[PDB]
């Protein structure tokens, strides 16, 4: 099989951890453990074994980001596009890892995740809110996606594979 | 005598190894406090980890590193490769050990090998600490106390590579 790697980054609770779980084995569950550190997995879809790096996204180990995201194909960047009161946050932490020299040229797509509840956010105010508009010198891109209803997860995997 | 007894001492040795390193940084009047190479409470930890896990290796002289290469990204591989002066992949075991230690990781891969449990028998014998499901919950439990400790350990040291006979 073709190869690549990714890594999942984000603010806790946006759903990185559902997200593998989802594409692994097409589970959702509603109770789930916080990622302390780091998780790994392997997951092929066609003919792509994708290893994904999913980050935790607590505080405390936001540190570990750039780490984690030196070399690999693309980074994705999880929101809960539901909890508006983290959007600000969100926002301030994905312009500050992608100032890191070190990850110049990465592409990137930002994924707002939830958009099965009633106040989560399209993807025209996330890209808005999340000033993405700003970032002119990598690729980047956003959808509006649900694990738990499925929305949009092949479109994702479709652009993790067009940059494998 | 026992191994479950033999298991059970090496936890409690552990166990007792991390509690003393906590306290030693806590009181560290340094003004950056960090532990290094040289303290006798890190000796004294690595010494009882690294026992952890080389029991129950099918194969002694090759280390825990091929195991670990599994669940390790490609930059901290490609660092331990490239030390000048660790030579073995008993050495690597080593040093990836150590680098674990600066990255505050250790949690992050015992969780690893207890989600890989036939990478895990296909490094280690049945009897093995890291094979036991009780035995590796405890070692997770106990090395969560070192997630707040700053480690400032060298890599490239050349002690590394000593077998044991
Ligand atoms: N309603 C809804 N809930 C979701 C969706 N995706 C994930 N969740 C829930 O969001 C919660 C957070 O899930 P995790 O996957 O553990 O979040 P995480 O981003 O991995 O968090 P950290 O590991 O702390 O960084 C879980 O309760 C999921 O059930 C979704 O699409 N819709
Ligand atoms: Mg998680």
């Amino acid at each position: 099989k073709e190869e690549m790697e990714l890594t999942l980054v984000g603010l806790q609770y946006s759903g990185k951890t559902t997200f593998v779980n989802v594409i692994a084995s097409g589970q959702f569950s509603e109770d789930m453990i916080p990622t302390v550190g780091f998780n790994m997995r392997k997951v092929t879809k066609g003919n792509v074994t994708i290893k994904i790096w999913d980050i935790g996204g607590l505080p405390r180990f936001r540190s570990m980001w750039e780490r984690y995201c030196r070399g690999v194909n693309a980074i994705v960047y999880m929101i809960d596009a539901a909890d508006r009161e983290k959007i600000e946050a969100s926002r301030n932490e994905l312009h500050n890892l992608l100032d890191k020299p070190q990850l110049q040229g990465i592409p990137v797509l930002v994924l707002g995740n939830k958009r099965d509840l009633p106040n989560a956010l399209d993807e025209k105010q996330l890209i808005e809110k999340m000033n993405l508009s700003a970032i002119q010198d990598r690729e980047i891109c956003c959808y509006s996606i649900s694990c738990k209803e499925k929305d949009n997860i092949d479109i994702t995997l479709q652009w993790l594979i067009q940059h494998s | 005598m026992e191994p479950g007894e033999v298991k059970d001492r090496i936890l409690e040795n552990i166990s007792l190894s991390v509690k003393k390193l906590q306290s030693y940084f806590a009181a560290c009047e340094d003004e950056i406090p960090a532990i290094r190479n040289h303290d006798k409470v890190l000796q004294r930890l690595c010494e009882h980890l690294d026992h952890a896990l080389l029991y129950g290796l099918q194969d002694l002289s090759s280390g825990y590193w091929v195991l670990v290469v599994h669940f390790t990204r490609r930059e901290a591989i490609k660092q331990i490769e490239v030390l000048q002066h660790v030579a073995t992949n008993l050495g690597r075991s080593r040093a990836w050990l150590y680098l674990a230690l600066n990255e505050n990781s250790l949690e992050s891969y015992l969780r690893l090998f207890q989600e890989n449990l036939g990478l895990l028998h296909k490094y280690y014998v049945k009897n093995a600490l890291v094979c036991s499901h009780d035995h590796l919950t405890l070692f997770l439990t106990l090395v969560s106390g070192l997630e707040f400790i700053r480690f400032e350990l060298d890599l490239d040291a050349p002690y590394l590579d000593l077998a044991p006979y």
